[PDB]
């Protein structure tokens, strides 16, 4: 069956456009994430890794 | 449960719907914008003419 979109319809029957994103936070080689820069790897000291 | 019945001409049958205006949607029969339910119609030429 088909829809019957028309501009004269009121809010609630008008067509809307929707996009939904999906994530999954498992243990795997990461490929995409936010903008940040790394730092030199220190060792044998108490740091906030 | 609401029920109603009346006789009209065929040319003004498609006009029986929310959001319509004109000959039958303004002088004879009007329905609200948030209407819910169903609409039933059939031909009755052989017993009403």
């Amino acid at each position: 069956r088909s829809y019957g979109f028309r501009p004269t319809y009121g809010v609630g029957h008008q067509p809307y456009r929707v996009v939904v994103l999906s994530f999954e936070l498992l243990h795997a080689p990461a490929t995409v994430c936010g903008p940040k820069k790394s730092t030199n790897l220190v060792k044998n000291k108490c740091v906030n890794f | 449960v609401y029920a109603d019945s009346f006789v009209i001409r065929g040319n003004e049958v498609s006009q029986i719907a929310p959001g319509q205006t004109g000959n039958i949607a303004d002088y004879n029969y009007k329905l609200p914008d948030d209407f819910t339910g169903c609409v039933i119609a059939w031909n009755s030429n052989k017993l009403d003419s």
